[PDB]
This record gives C-alpha cells, sequence and structure tokens, in this order.
C-alpha cells in the first residue's frame, strides 16, 4: 500500500517523430501514456500525476494533479519539434518532484527516448547518486532510434538503483512495429 | 475555571487586513475568520485572517459554508500556514462593540468545535489617526449562573483596567458574554519597513522653484498685511472703552487682524527664509 | 503629547448629523440653537471650531444624540 | 503606456511576512508573488498580492520552476470576493534583477499583455525608497540583433488610502516628526538631497573604476551620456549672473525685515497687555 | 523679540487653583448612567 | 421575511467626496455618506434617493413620482361616442379640431 | 501646559450630555414651584435649583 505521485516525461523531438513503426511515434507515446497512467490510477485512487516535455528547453504541461483527462487533452496538442535536454529535464522534474502537496507520498518519475542524447558520463554519474541522495526513483522507457547499445542508460543503472535493490528498470527497445504498449505492459508491473 | 488576566495578541498585518475589509462594506455586516494558535491558556495569539464570500440583500450571513473555508485551509498549507482558525470577526458601523442576538447563536457553532474561541468586532468609521475601536467577546451559559456562580475567576488586578461603555451595557454584555482585553504585538522590522510612507526623493529637496510665480505671492501676502495693519489701530483703541466681560462676545461674528495677521508672518518668512538658503547652496553645489 | 491629544477629539463628526440654525451666543462656548425638527435647544460649543464664523443666521451641523454643537 | 504606480503599505507588509514565513524553513534566496490593482489614465496602483510556489536552482540560471494551478484557481478564488481586482504583474523580493526575470516576465505576461515587475527590499539600510518598478519593451540597435527585449524603469511610490492611513498611523505610536516648518521643509529635503546625491555619484564611480583597468566592455551609450552630463554645468563667474543674483536676493530680504518688525511690534502689545491686566489682581485679596 | 519673551511671566504669580468641571458631579453622572442602563 | 424597507429623501448637494446633505419627505435634514459601489455621477441636485433606516448612507436612486391621483386622471374613459352620434354643430367641432 | 492637556481629554470625554430645553415662565408659585410653557409642548408646572 504506496501513496504514489508520477511524473511524465514525454520526447517530442524530431528524431522521434520519425514512423519506422507502423503509426507514427506519436501516437506509440499517447497510446503507452494512457495504458500507464491507467494502470497507475488503478494502482491506487488517490495517485496523482503530472507532465514535462522535453525540447530544446524543458517545460511543464501540469502540475501534480489526480485528474486524468486534462493531461490527454494536453498531450493531444502537442507538435513534434526541438532536441533533447535529458539532464535539464530531470532537473526540472525533480524540481517539480518538490513543493509538493503529498509529502507523505512516494517519488516516481518515469521517462521516453527516442532521439540520440549527448550525455556526459560525468555529468551522468554525478546526477545518478545525486538522485540517490534524495531518495529518487527512475524508471526509463527506450524505443524508436534507440541509443548504441543504450550504454549510458546502462551507466545509469551501474549508478542508480539495481545494486541491493529494485526500485528502478529499464526496458530494452521494441524492434517490431506492432504495438509497444502491449510489450511493455509487462515490465511496468514486473520492474 | 476561566480568568479575567486572558490576553489575545493581533499582529499588524491581520489588524489592517481586517480594517479595510470592514471599510470597504460601510452600509453592511461583513465577516470573516482569524488564524493562530493558544500557545497557553492565558493568551491567544491571531497571525492571519481572510474574508470570506457573502450573499448579498442583507445585512447578516450565516457562517456555514464548508467548501470555501475547507479549500482556503489545504491551499494556504501549500506555502506555508500551518496554523488553525481560533475565531471569527465581523464589523458594526457606527453602533459600537456587542453581540447582537443571532451572534449568540452564529458563535454557539465555534464555541461547540472548540469551547475556547473568541469574538472580535471592529468599528471602521468612529476611528481615526489613532484610537482604533476593537472590541473581544465570548459567551457564558446561565445555568452556572443559576448555582450562584459567576464566571472568570479574579486572580489580578490587571483584567478591570477599561470601564465599559454605557451602550455596551445597554446590550446584553455582562449578563450574557464578557470581554477580554487585547493588545497588539510590534516587532522591529515591519516597523522600520512602514515608516517609508510620505517619503520624498532628493529630488524634491533640491529644486528652488519658479523667480516668477513667488514675487506675485509676496505682492499679493503684502496687501492683506496692509489692510490688517490698517484695521489693528482701531480694534486697538477701543481695547478698554466697554467692559471686559463682554470683551470675549464682541469677536464672536467678526475677524480680529492681530490673529488673523501672524500666520501671515509666519508663512512669509518661512518661504523667504528657505528660497534663498536652498539656491545659496546650490549655487556651488553644481560646479 | 498635546498635538496628539488634540486630535481625538474627531470621533464625534463621522455619521450623526442634524443641520439646525445658529440662533444665540449667551457666552463663551455655550450657545442656543434651533434644529430643524422643530424645538430649539440649549447646548454647549467644542472648543476646535472657529468662533469667527458664527454669523447670525449661519447654519451648522450637530450631533444627533448629545444635540450639541459640533 | 506607463508613467507612475503607486504602492500602499498593505502589499509592503505582506511581502515581508511572507519572505519570514517561507525563509524560516530553509535558506532560500529569492520568493515570488503575484500583485493585483487598478488602471486609471496612465498611473496605476497596486493594492493586495499573494504567494506562489517558486523553485529556483543555484547551479544554474536556466532551470527554474513555477505553478500554474496555483495561481489561476487562487485568482479565481480571490474573484469570488471583490471583483475589482485583476492581476498586473509579479514581484520578488531580491536584491537585485537577476537573469531570469526575462524568462518569468515572458511565461506570465500571458495573463497581462502589460505586465509591471517590482523589486521590494526586505532589509533597507538606507533612506531610499524599498521599491523599484520595471516594464518590458524591445530596444533596436546598429548590429546583433533587430530587436532585444530589456528593462526600462518607470516612476513608483508609496501611496495610502484612509484606513490604510489610520492604521498606520496607530502603528507608528513611537516616531513622530518633532515640528512642522522650516525643520521638516530644511533638513527632509536638502541634506537626504546631499545624501542621495553623494551616494549616486559613488556608484557612477565604481563602474568607471571597473573600466580601463579590469573587465573593459567599453559601452558607449554610457559614454555618451557622461558627456552630456560634464557638457551641461552652467558657469556661475558671469558677470550677469552675479548682477541678477545680488538683484533677487536684495529684492527679497526687504520682506523678512518687515515681518520682523510686525513680529516685534505684536510681541511688545501682549507684554503690555499682560503686564496692565495682572498688576490689577494683587489688591483684590485685600 | 526674544527679550520680549523673556520678561513675560514675571507678574504671574500663585495660580494653583486648577478644577476641571466639579466636585460631586460624577457622582450624580454615575447614578444617572446606572439608571438609565437599568431600564 | 428578512428584508427590511429604507426611508426615502431627496439629495440637495455634496459637501466633499464623501458627504452629501439630504432632505427626507417631511422635514429633517441630514449630512450622509453614500455606499462605495455606487456612482456618484448620477446624483444631481433635485433626484430621489433611498438611504438606510439605522445609518442613513446613500443606496440608490429612483426615478420621479407619479402621484395616485394623477395615475387615475391619465385613464378612465370606458366610453366609446364618435363623430356619428352628435349632430348640429358641425362647424364648433371644426373650429375646436 | 498639563492643565492645559487635561482639560482638553476632559472637555472630549463631556460631550455626550444631553441638551437643555429652553421656555418661557408665565407665574410662579409657593415653595419653589414655578409654571412655564414650551412651545412644542403644553404647560409644565416644575421646580427650581438650588442656585
Amino acid at each position: 500500500m504506496v501513496l504514489e505521485s508520477t511524473m511524465v516525461c514525454v520526447d517530442n523531438s524530431e528524431y522521434m517523430r520519425n514512423g519506422d513503426f507502423l503509426p507514427t511515434r506519436l501516437q506509440a507515446q499517447q497510446d503507452a501514456v494512457n495504458i500507464v497512467c491507467h494502470s497507475k490510477t488503478r494502482s491506487n485512487p488517490e495517485n496523482n500525476v503530472g507532465l514535462i516535455t522535453l525540447a530544446n528547453d524543458c517545460e511543464v504541461l501540469t502540475t501534480l494533479t489526480p485528474d486524468t483527462g486534462r493531461i490527454l487533452s494536453k498531450l493531444h496538442t502537442v507538435q513534434p519539434k526541438g532536441k533533447i535536454t535529458f539532464c535539464t529535464g530531470i532537473r526540472v522534474a525533480h524540481l517539480a518532484l518538490k513543493h509538493r502537496q503529498g509529502k507523505n507520498h512516494k517519488m516516481r518519475i518515469i521517462a521516453f527516448v527516442g532521439s540520440p542524447v549527448e550525455d556526459n558520463e560525468k555529468d551522468l554519474v554525478k546526477l545518478a547518486k545525486r538522485l540517490k541522495k534524495e531518495k529518487v526513483n527512475v524508471d526509463i522507457i527506450n524505443f524508436g532510434e534507440e541509443e548504441v547499445n543504450t550504454e549510458k542508460l546502462t551507466a545509469f543503472v551501474n549508478t542508480l538503483n539495481g545494486k541491493d535493490g529494485t526500485g528502478s528498470h529499464l526496458v530494452t527497445v521494441p524492434p517490431g512495429p506492432s504495438l509497444a504498449d502491449a510489450l511493455i505492459s509487462s515490465p511496468i508491473l514486473a520492474g | 475555571a476561566v480568568d479575567t488576566a486572558e490576553q489575545v495578541y493581533i499582529s499588524s498585518l491581520a489588524l489592517l487586513k481586517m480594517l479595510k475589509h470592514g471599510r470597504a462594506g460601510v452600509p453592511m455586516e461583513v465577516m470573516g475568520l482569524m488564524l493562530g494558535e493558544f500557545v497557553d491558556d492565558y493568551t491567544v495569539r491571531v497571525i492571519d485572517v481572510f474574508a470570506m464570500p457573502q450573499s448579498g440583500t442583507g445585512v447578516s450571513v450565516e457562517a456555514v459554508d464548508p467548501v470555501f473555508q475547507a479549500k482556503m485551509l489545504d491551499m494556504l498549507k501549500q506555502t506555508g500556514r500551518p496554523e488553525m482558525v481560533v475565531g471569527w470577526y465581523h464589523s458594526h458601523p457606527g453602533f459600537g462593540c456587542w453581540l447582537s442576538g443571532v451572534d449568540i447563536n452564529t458563535q454557539q457553532s465555534f464555541e461547540a468545535l472548540s469551547e475556547r474561541a473568541v469574538a472580535v468586532v471592529v468599528d471602521p468609521i468612529q476611528s481615526v489617526k489613532g484610537k482604533v475601536v476593537i472590541d473581544a467577546f465570548r459567551l457564558i451559559n446561565a445555568n452556572m449562573m443559576v448555582l450562584g456562580h459567576e464566571p472568570r475567576q479574579t486572580t489580578s488586578n490587571l483584567g478591570h483596567l477599561n470601564k465599559p461603555s454605557i451602550q455596551a451595557l445597554i446590550h446584553g454584555l455582562n449578563r450574557h458574554y464578557y470581554s477580554i482585553t487585547i493588545n497588539y504585538r510590534k516587532n522591529e522590522l515591519e516597523q522600520k519597513m512602514l515608516l517609508n510612507l510620505h517619503k520624498k526623493s532628493w529630488m524634491e529637496g533640491l529644486t528652488l522653484q519658479d523667480y516668477s510665480e513667488h514675487c506675485k505671492h509676496n505682492e499679493s501676502v503684502v496687501k492683506e498685511m496692509l489692510e490688517l495693519a490698517k484695521n489693528y489701530n482701531k480694534a486697538v483703541e477701543e481695547e478698554d472703552k466697554m467692559t471686559p466681560e463682554q470683551l470675549a462676545i464682541k469677536n464672536v461674528g467678526k475677524q480680529d487682524p492681530k490673529r488673523h495677521l501672524e500666520e501671515h508672518v509666519d508663512v512669509l518668512m518661512t518661504s523667504n527664509i528657505v528660497q534663498c538658503l536652498a539656491a545659496m547652496l546650490d549655487t556651488v553645489v553644481f560646479k | 503629547e498635546f498635538l496628539h491629544a488634540q486630535e481625538e477629539v474627531k470621533r464625534i463628526q463621522s455619521i450623526p448629523l442634524v443641520i439646525g440654525q445658529f440662533l444665540e451666543a449667551v457666552d463663551q462656548n455655550t450657545a442656543i440653537v434651533g434644529s430643524t425638527t422643530g424645538s430649539n435647544y440649549y447646548v454647549r460649543i467644542l472648543s476646535t471650531i472657529d468662533r469667527e464664523l458664527l454669523k447670525p443666521n449661519a447654519s451648522v451641523a450637530l450631533h444627533k444624540h448629545s444635540n450639541a454643537l459640533v | 503606456a506607463v508613467q507612475k504606480v503607486v504602492v500602499h503599505p498593505l502589499v509592503l507588509l505582506s511581502v515581508v511576512d511572507h519572505f519570514n514565513r517561507i525563509g524560516k524553513v530553509g535558506n532560500q534566496k529569492r520568493v515570488v508573488g503575484v500583485l493585483l490593482g487598478s488602471w486609471q489614465k496612465k498611473v496605476l496602483d497596486v493594492s493586495n498580492s499573494f504567494a506562489v510556489p517558486f523553485d529556483e536552482d543555484d547551479k544554474d540560471d536556466s532551470v527554474w520552476f513555477l505553478d500554474h494551478d496555483y495561481l489561476e484557481n487562487m485568482y479565481g478564488m480571490f474573484k469570488k470576493v471583490n471583483a475589482r481586482e485583476r492581476i498586473v504583474g509579479w514581484y520578488h523580493t531580491g536584491p537585485k534583477l537577476h537573469k531570469n526575470d526575462i524568462a518569468i516576465n515572458e511565461l506570465m505576461k500571458r495573463y497581462c499583455p502589460n505586465s509591471v515587475l517590482v523589486i521590494i527590499d526586505v532589509k533597507p539600510k538606507d533612506l531610499g525608497l524599498p521599491t523599484e518598478a520595471y516594464i518590458s519593451v524591445e530596444e533596436v540597435h546598429d548590429d546583433g540583433t533587430p530587436t532585444s527585449k530589456t528593462f526600462e524603469h518607470v516612476t513608483s511610490e508609496i501611496g495610502a488610502e484612509e484606513a490604510e492611513e489610520v492604521g498606520v498611523e496607530h502603528l507608528l505610536r513611537d516616531i513622530k516628526d518633532t515640528t512642522v516648518g522650516t525643520l521638516s521643509q530644511r533638513i527632509t529635503n536638502q541634506v537626504h538631497g546631499l545624501k542621495g546625491l553623494n551616494s549616486k555619484l559613488l556608484d557612477i564611480r565604481s563602474y568607471l573604476e571597473k573600466v580601463a583597468t579590469g573587465k573593459l566592455p567599453i559601452n558607449h551609450q554610457i559614454i555618451y551620456q557622461l558627456q552630456d552630463v560634464f557638457n551641461l554645468l552652467p558657469d556661475v563667474s558671469l558677470q550677469e549672473f552675479v548682477k541678477a543674483f545680488y538683484l533677487k536676493t536684495n529684492d527679497q530680504m526687504v520682506v523678512v525685515y518687515l515681518a520682523s518688525l510686525i513680529r516685534s511690534v505684536v510681541a511688545l502689545h501682549n507684554l503690555i497687555n499682560n503686564k496692565i491686566a495682572n498688576r490689577d489682581a494683587e489688591k483684590k485679596e485685600g | 523679540h526674544n527679550m520680549s519673551v523673556k520678561a513675560m511671566r514675571f507678574p504671574p504669580k500663585s495660580y494653583n487653583k486648577d478644577l476641571e468641571s466639579a466636585e460631586e458631579r460624577r457622582e450624580r453622572e454615575q447614578q444617572d448612567l446606572e439608571f438609565a442602563k437599568e431600564m | 421575511l428578512q428584508s427590511v424597507g429604507q426611508i426615502v429623501g431627496e439629495v440637495l448637494k455634496q459637501l466633499t467626496e464623501e458627504k452629501f446633505i439630504v432632505k427626507a419627505t417631511n422635514g429633517p435634514r441630514y449630512v450622509v455618506g453614500c455606499r462605495r459601489q455606487l456612482d456618484k455621477s448620477k446624483l444631481k441636485p433635485g433626484t430621489r434617493v433611498a438611504l438606510d433606516m439605522t445609518t442613513l448612507t446613500i443606496m440608490r436612486y429612483l426615478p420621479r413620482e407619479v402621484d395616485p391621483l394623477v395615475y387615475n386622471m391619465s385613464h378612465e374613459d370606458p366610453g366609446n361616442v364618435s363623430y356619428s352620434e352628435i349632430g348640429g354643430l358641425s362647424e364648433q367641432i371644426r373650429e375646436l379640431r | 501646559l498639563n492643565a492645559k492637556v487635561r482639560l482638553l481629554r476632559e472637555e472630549l470625554q463631556l460631550l455626550q450630555e444631553q441638551g437643555s430645553y429652553v421656555g418661557e415662565v408665565v407665574r410662579a408659585m409657593d415653595k419653589k414651584k414655578v409654571l412655564v410653557k414650551v412651545h412644542p409642548e403644553g404647560k409644565f408646572v416644575v421646580d427650581v435649583d438650588k442656585n
């Protein structure tokens, strides 16, 4: 019985908009977000969800709210554009987790990857250990044009949760054009 | 039981908020709720107040409306302010300080929720440049009076410093409720900040005014000075030709130059001296 | 202190006002005036007001309850 | 656009206690809130304000967080109690303006196309006003950018309403001006002016010292204004100016002469009256 | 002028008389107020 | 059953921004205040106003009175007589018309 | 100066008392009784103060 506050971090870059899947990866994000937010709503009725975008400079669309329809409507009007600034996006997401009405709630951040990322090893390891210092768990969904062997992501697994605990998890890219939400239905509960 | 040494401490912001809110709705009785804490059972501190929506076409509003109150209480917490409500307040415009008949029933609800609440009444139009009229009351029950006992047991003499007004006695007061003393808490930071009112920039003290209207004003003043000078000796001569018992009443309808010339002298001297000195130092401050 | 004290006496001027006609001044700070209600009164004058403006048929404003010249 | 802004003491007290109650929890540096007020002609009035959750990181000046829903619902909630007020701008208690101010101003320009930024100092140490008012504008020059966003200052002052005036008068029991006359007309005007002028000259001294030795980002508008300042100083050695000055001073002193004469006459009359009236009181006792 | 005001208050002396309104009128006023309150 | 009436009077002039002097239907004249939200540009001398019965503050302005006698006099004619029922004076009727 | 200040405060206090009517006396009586008539009412027979 956990009270959980979730932050969704959605990509809309110019590589994510690529359409290797049967629909555009936009619709993959929409229906994946739909199923995960529905799962988190039946996880606990008084949970709340917030939304932020990844662009040249990140920006928040909705503060933590228990409602669902506003999130769907807000993300439905998004337009694919921009680059990826993963580090600053995670930083402002962590800022949004603070100043939260649910002081007794449990933090949770879910991230989307659909574009190449220019991450720095020392920067990412410092960020990972700092985020551990404040007891923060992060789940990351990589798909589409995946990073090379997700090797940067692997460093996170080495640094972030994954050792002496199962508080974090990573889902690999689903290469097939078929609906990826059904494939990722299992790890979200088995993470 | 309760004693007569109970104290209430009101901040400056709460006072100014409630005063402005009461003055805004002058013709009717607006109301709101306070918030603070009870550090002990001798002193109660109030730190913030907020007004509440009213139903128009009347002069009284029922306090039962849980949605707004609950929303405000759960929203103020997000930015500090973990305090709870301690009572309510409403304003009597130009009447005084008392509790009307319905007011006992209105405060009965707060008494039921918490037995040590208080009611604050502020008079917005009877106060001017000090001596703001604010009173604080609590209710009593008649069954305890049937027992031949009186509430507010007295342990010291600091509770009877102010004698109540006759209009408070005319209404219920001591046979229905008791008043408590009041105090304002002051600190150095807000007091030092607040004294900046009406302060003017350094520009206003170095301008030396136009040299054309000044001579016009002096010329205007000199003529009335001349006329009062001419009228002085007439009143000087007849100062003792009439008995002095009616001397004061003789100056009840017409002006007297003696009192009416000193103000001219004063304003004229002040203006001339300051106008000279300003130019005097300005001639050398700049180049 | 006197400067502060001279200002607190303006508490009796806010709402209670009735218009009347000045009739006579028997002596200092005391007069007789006739209100528009229809009756005359022998009342007391406020100290700080300027006695020079009290002309025979001037119009003045009086307290509602104490019915004193204000 | 905007000529003057007027600030009531209520928002000052609200700023002070908001800063106190939010800084007691932890070591934050800057806090943000939104103002409410009114317009008339070109004069702006500020009445009250409420706080808002704000977060900013010292690591970088490009990351910060505000709340939208909080602002929206709180404005809607204050709408139900007084409909005359409206959003006019925001305030931050920073000692000096920061880099992120342009971004926040752009963010909340949605709710008011003419947002006005106000800076309030929470621990002043001088006699100057605690408030400063800025408005955004687009500036154009030769090269670099067709337009650039830049703040411009607007005159501000502290006003008062009747109820607010009586409240602040009741609160200021200890401190009150000694006399009203040449005293308040001299010290409150002249010496403070000298203080302010010296402070301004010291600040411009400091900036000029920063150049030609240190950083040296030579800027030309400051130089143009300095030339204009140093060219506008009048000359007081001219014969005609001296003659006119002497003529006006000699014209002015006669009035003081006359007034002093009248005062002496009145004093003699008062002395005579008192002596005559009082010498006729000892014999009544027998 | 200053000299004149310096020779101002010499002749006044023995003015200890200080009566405000009355001596026993306070009791009558209090009795009237109590009677009005009772009614 | 939770409302009260208001006295009716006529305004004469205003001393300052917040003070007016008004006369009731009967004799006495009062120096009174006004409501804050009410507009002050419509209060020309001679208009009719409504005042509170416990504080005597301006609350509302009203249109001019119409007497019940004049209202009764305005319209009372169930008759429907036309020019065909009157004869013998066809010249004076033209002179009047 | 102190006497002036105290007198001012007491003068503020003593301005909330009732006024007194003016009337015309027609004729007196025995044992301190007079008959007076004030215009907005009838005739009253009253007594006289001790001074």
